[PDB]
């Protein structure tokens, strides 16, 4: 699905 | 860090992997939180607890 990653 | 898990677990570090329902509620969460795995986002569909 939509995934996304933080920083 | 929060995501829409009932338990989150208030992941702290560099670096957060996250990953949306697809089931409608449209919310994010920690994919620890869910316990799933990176292929498993990218590849298939997730659909939350309550969305299920
Ligand atoms: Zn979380
Ligand atoms: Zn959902």
């Amino acid at each position: 699905a939509r995934t996304a990653q933080t920083a | 860090s929060v995501c829409a898990a009932q338990n989150c677990q208030r992941p702290c570090k560099d670096k957060v992997d996250w990953v949306q329902c697809d089931g409608g509620c449209d919310e994010w969460f920690h994919q620890v939180c869910v316990g799933v795995s990176p292929e498993m986002a990218e590849n298939e569909d997730y659909i939350c607890i309550n969305c299920a």
